[PDB]
């Protein structure tokens, strides 16, 4: 990326290691109070971290906003969004992680019947090829 | 932990996929399997299209030959708004008897709002097949292209099945009787009363196998309403227009009385609104000493929010027994059939911008 | 918006059977 950015971001980078270990943790991603209530850090970071240790290193910190950036066509912005269903990072959204990820946005505005119901209705109308889980291809169909 | 592929909530039955055969909805006679129908609708299965087909077109055909004003004796239970609540339709069997040994008549408005009309239209069309001469199906204003266009029947049609299935239940509705007369006393119709049907005459020479007209006597017996203030009229007119329905009249206590008498009808049983106890005893006819006017409403907690009961009325031995019943579980749909991804994307979006907007800051 | 929302002879008698 752009040499100005990647500079901003190292020193953005070490206010959040706040141990500098040179790399963030969960709870270094929590000090900031904007990402207290927002549902969805955990699944953010859960997807830089590629390599799987529970930490986003700085390499992964880079390549995580570089999908975010303006030079991402609409399919960069989809693939981001269907990593965040796709939990298990098999390439593919099954029943009980998009219950899961559900549950974490909508809290207590659905009961637990509810949602596995539309849940269920979800991956039966946008299965395509009878594998019973939800590929990106069949992802884009619907959005 | 919680299992990414299994799903989490295994108390919710998964719903079938597979669409039931020919062969497995018609026995060897012809007859439908309305128990086989009835347990895997209640599960949200469905049918094969050209099953659904043959069903809506086979009902069509036995309400093509029955008349405009049917006739219908006595004992019978007769039942309101049903609105797509299929769950509810169930309870109601239950509460007024099966269809094996009992006779029905229903006033209309099976679909729109409950998102199960589909269901409610296979299943009363299968018993109509079933039982050709014992159950009967009144038209409503919501049988018909305009309104199932407006509201979400046309939607769940091509969700659920095709639009192919949504044009054959328009053809067939169509077909629908526009009113009884039971038991030689009572004038059943969704709405009620017209300015231009004075005689049950008049409602026999009508041509009912179009879509409702936006004016004229079938419009108004799929529209009318009674006045708010029936009974304590200070509005001597017989019919002003409806302001409620933006068409078709309002017809007052003197306007029903007269017509009762004039047709030596006891009461006018009817439909077409909600009730907090699923039914209303309009003000007793001086001629008659008895109710001018019954409205009976049969979709409990209407639109999931009203919290009403609902009700059927079963005349059998010269009484008028009303049946209320609570409104029972039924799956969960989104609104207007939308599904998870389409309703969570947009949040989805917003908030990982929100985590990446304060993290680089 | 912290969490996600979902969008907008004689005459008859007369009887009760009240529900349930
Ligand atoms: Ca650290
Ligand atoms: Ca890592
Ligand atoms: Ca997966
Ligand atoms: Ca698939
Ligand atoms: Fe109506
Ligand atoms: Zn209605």
């Amino acid at each position: 990326m752009d040499a100005d950015e990647i500079k901003r971001l190292g020193k953005r980078f070490k206010k959040l290691d706040l141990d500098n270990s040179g790399s963030l943790s969960v709870e270094e991603f929590m000090s900031l109070p904007e990402l207290q209530q927002n549902p969805l850090v955990q699944r953010v970071i859960d997807i830089f971290d590629t390599d799987g240790n529970g930490e986003v290193d700085f390499k992964e910190f880079i390549e995580g906003v570089s999908q975010f950036s303006v030079k991402g066509d609409k399919e960069q912005k989809l693939r981001f969004a269907f990593r965040i269903y796709d939990m298990d990072k098999d390439g593919y959204i099954s029943n009980g992680e998009l219950f899961q990820v559900l549950k974490m946005m909508v809290g207590n505005n659905l009961k637990d019947t509810q949602l596995q119901q539309i849940v269920d209705k979800t991956i039966i109308n946008a299965d395509k090829d009878g594998d019973g889980r939800i590929s990106f291809e069949e992802f884009c169909a619907v959005v | 932990k919680l299992s990414t592929t299994d799903r989490v909530v295994k108390a919710v039955p998964f719903p079938p996929s597979h669409r039931l055969t020919a062969k497995e909805v018609f026995d060897n006679d012809g007859k439908p399997r309305v128990d086989i129908l009835k347990a895997h609708l209640m599960k949200e299965g469905r049918l094969e299209e050209s099953v659904a087909l043959r069903i809506i077109t086979e009902g069509a055909s036995i309400l093509r030959q029955e008349k405009n004003l049917l006739d219908i004796d006595a004992p019978v239970t007769v039942c309101g708004d049903i609105h797509g609540q299929f769950f509810d339709l169930m309870k109601l069997f239950e509460v007024g008897g099966s269809p094996a040994n009992t006779r029905y008549l229903f006033l209309g408005d099976y679909v729109d709002r409950g998102y199960f009309s589909i269901e409610c239209v296979l299943y009363l069309w299968a018993l109509k097949i079933l039982y050709p001469k014992t159950l009967f199906l009144l038209r409503g204003n919501h049988e018909c292209r305009h309104l199932t266009e407006y509201f979400t029947f046309k939607q769940e049609c091509k969700i659920k099945y095709s639009e192919r299935v949504y044009d054959a239940c328009m053809d067939a509705f169509d077909c629908l009787p526009l009113a009884a007369l039971m038991n030689q006393q009572f004038l059943c119709v969704h709405g009620g009363l017209s300015p231009e049907i004075n005689t049950l005459d008049d409602i026999r020479k009508l041509d009912r196998f179009k879509e409702p007209p936006a004016y004229g006597p079938m419009c108004d017996i799929l529209w009318s309403d009674p006045l708010e203030d029936f009974g304590n009229e200070k509005t001597q007119e017989h019919f002003t227009h409806n302001t409620v329905r933006g068409c078709s009249y309002f017809y007052s206590y003197p306007a029903v009385c007269e017509f009762l008498q004039h047709n030596n009808l006891l009461s006018i049983l009817r439909a077409h609104k909600a009730q907090d106890a699923g039914y209303r005893m309009y003000r007793k006819s001086q001629t008659t000493g008895f109710p001018s006017l019954i409205t009976i409403f049969s979709a409990p907690n209407y639109l999931d929010v009203y919290n009403n009961k609902a009700a059927v009325l079963k005349y059998e031995n010269n009484v008028m027994n009303i049946r209320q019943f609570n409104c029972s579980p039924h799956p969960y749909w989104l609104p207007n059939f939308m599904d998870v991804f389409t309703w969570s994307l947009p949040f989805v979006g917003e908030k990982v911008t929100e985590m990446l907007v304060n993290v680089l800051n | 918006n912290n969490y996600l929302t979902v969008p907008a002879e004689d005459l008859p008698v007369i009887t009760i059977d009240p529900a349930s």
